[PDB]
């Protein structure tokens, strides 16, 4: 895949990374999301990412975005994802005042089956488990993007400029070791930023390194008792406990009670899309 | 303000923190920075036209020239455009063999523009290795100083108050917060010691972090600071003394620009 292949239809977003567009291939004349991610590193670096990335061609799965490819055109690293026409669940907050628990609980299960393969089939944990980084489609579907499969991209992306908001476990902040918890804590975190409607970590502005200080070394966040049901609560109460080892893994969290209710039962979840984003 | 007619827009360069470049053609080869922000209210702009005077008469060798701005093509900024690369490319995207006395030389003239932009009070806020650009080979050049009404966001009449920029370089006290006026002086005297870091260990700080939230939680909190095991052995030892006091966590006991220019012209 080249530059010159791809007419720019309409921009899907931008991030502090970079800047998504959608796009569409004229040799295959498919609608694909391509995202540009501008950094300055070395052309050896340059092809390390680009290997690194080949990786995602076998990463299959119903709960991760498709993949391309991806290739560096001029001072930007681009990646060729699938279209997902919902975008991501930020936009669905930027909808609706807040997520439904049925859904909610829809997303923690995709979420989960996608960390789970990605972790028994790859080796790779998310790292970026954010509301922009999971995508949703109109026949209901939803997926993981953003995933740390190249490692000198995270290196390179390492060298960024400051950000609004973070959605890090404290044992990566600390610096201490970290395993897929940190994805769970992530995850908690997320889902506490849908059910209730705003950004979660100075509960009910505050600058980024005192949002990091509140969640290195202060209780985390919990959701508003009385609104939503024990086991959603419980749910997240497992998913964000500040030790890694009290905090559930996965095998725990396919045997939670949250996961195999919801996934018991059946929410149409495209329609409700469809009515909240038109 | 500059009439966006006379002005032409080539291809872009980049993007940055809070503006877009193209390069120009106003009067010969300029910089044109498209701003980010879309509704620039009244307030901040007349405050970043006074910025614009104020940046129009600074005039070293060692700083970039500034035209002025344009709101036709939406906000704008016409600075000089310099053929030369940036600093950062130089030294991590190219790898520029730098011998001993060039990296002093590099370091020397960074000071000497920003002792300049100090003594009109311009605090060149967004310091880093991005900003210089090597000129002619190797004059160097500071660009992207002041426009804090730009860079930062504005909630209406008052201005957002919060950091904007790289990391890397930001200060503890700048990356705390704790103070509705943490940029200063002492604040580009970090950032010049983390590019003074770069230039005498040729590698980005805290390489051991590979998530910018992990830095800035633990540079704010000091538990995160440049190791100085990093640097050149031919690195001059003074030098070293001079870079690990510009990169202290205590705001007031950084050096001012005058006393590190003393150190280069002692080291040199
Ligand atoms: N395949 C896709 N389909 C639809 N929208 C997409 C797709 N990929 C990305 N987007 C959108 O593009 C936006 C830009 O994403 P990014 O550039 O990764 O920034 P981000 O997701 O907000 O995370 P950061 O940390 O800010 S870079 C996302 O927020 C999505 O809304
Ligand atoms: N006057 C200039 N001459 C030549 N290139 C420039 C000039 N100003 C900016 N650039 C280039 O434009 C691109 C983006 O620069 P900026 O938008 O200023 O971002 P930045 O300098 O990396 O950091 P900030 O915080 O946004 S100023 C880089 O590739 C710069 O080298
Ligand atoms: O895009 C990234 N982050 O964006 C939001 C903040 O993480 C991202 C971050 C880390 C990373 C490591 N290897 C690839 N990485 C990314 N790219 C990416 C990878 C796979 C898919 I599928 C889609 C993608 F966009
Ligand atoms: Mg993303
Ligand atoms: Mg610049």
């Amino acid at each position: 895949l080249k530059d010159d292949d791809f007419e720019k239809i309409s921009e899907l977003g931008a991030g502090n990374g970079g800047v998504v567009f959608k796009v569409s291939h004229k040799p295959s004349g498919l609608v694909m999301a391509r995202k540009l991610i501008h950094l300055e590193i070395k052309p050896a670096i340059r092809n390390q990412i680009i290997r690194e990335l080949q990786v995602l061609h076998e990463c299959n799965s119903p709960y991760i975005v498709g993949f391309y490819g991806a290739f560096y055109s001029d001072g930007e690293i681009s990646i060729c994802m699938e279209h997902m026409d919902g975008g991501s669940l930020d936009q669905v907050l930027k909808k609706a005042g807040r997520i439904p628990e049925q859904i909610l609980g829809k997303v923690s299960i995709a979420v989960i089956k996608g960390l789970t393969y990605l972790r028994e089939k790859h080796k790779i944990m998310h790292r970026d488990v954010k509301p922009s980084n999971i995508l949703v489609n109109s026949r209901g579907e939803i997926k993981l993007c953003d995933f740390g499969v190249s490692g000198q991209l995270i290196d390179a992306m390492a060298n960024a400029f400051v950000g609004t908001r973070s959605y890090m476990s404290p044992e990566r902040l600390q610096g201490t070791h970290y395993s897929v918890q940190s994805d769970i804590w992530s995850m908690g975190l997320s889902l506490v930023e849908m059910a209730v409607g705003r950004y979660p970590i100075p509960p009910p502005p505050m600058a980024i390194f005192e949002l990091l200080d509140y969640i290195v070394n202060e209780p985390p966040p919990k959701l508003p008792s009385g609104v939503f049901s024990l086991e959603f609560q419980d749910f997240v109460n497992k998913c964000l406990i500040k030790n890694p080892a009290e905090r559930a893994d996965l095998k725990q969290l396919m045997v939670h009670a949250f996961i195999k209710r919801s996934d018991a039962e059946e929410v149409d979840f495209a329609g409700w899309l469809c009515s909240t984003i038109g | 303000e500059i009439e966006a007619s006379e002005v032409m827009l080539s291809t872009r360069i980049g993007s940055g923190s809070f503006g877009t470049v193209y390069k120009g053609k106003w009067h010969g080869d300029v910089a044109v920075k498209i701003l980010k922000v879309v509704d620039p209210t009244p307030e901040q702009f007349q405050a970043f036209r006074n910025e614009v005077a104020v940046l129009r008469k600074t005039r070293h060798v060692n700083i970039l020239l500034f035209m002025g701005y344009m709101t036709k093509d939406n906000l704008a900024i016409v600075t000089q455009w310099c053929e030369g690369s940036s600093l950062y490319k130089h030294l991590h995207v190219q790898e520029t063999k730098f011998q001993m006395f060039q990296l002093i030389d590099i370091a020397r003239q960074t000071a000497q523009g920003m002792d300049y932009l100090h003594a009109k009070n311009i605090i060149h806020r967004d310091m880093k290795s991005n900003n210089i650009f090597l000129h002619e080979g190797l004059t160097v050049k500071i660009g992207d100083f002041g426009l804090a009404t730009v860079k930062s966001r504005w909630s209406g009449s008052q201005q957002v108050e919060q950091p904007t920029g790289s990391v890397l370089w930001m200060a503890p006290e700048v990356i705390r917060m704790q103070d509705n006026n943490p940029f200063s002086f002492q604040s580009d005297v970090y950032s010049y010691g983390i590019v003074l870091y770069e230039l005498m260990t040729g590698e980005l700080p805290y390489s051991h972090i590979n998530n910018r939230d992990q830095i800035i939680f633990m540079v704010g909190r000091g538990y995160a600071s440049p190791d100085l095991s990093k640097l050149y052995k031919n690195c001059p030892k003074a030098m070293k003394r001079l870079v690990a006091e510009c990169v202290k966590k205590v705001k007031e006991e950084r050096p001012l620009f005058p006393q590190i220019l003393s150190s280069i012209e002692l080291l040199q």
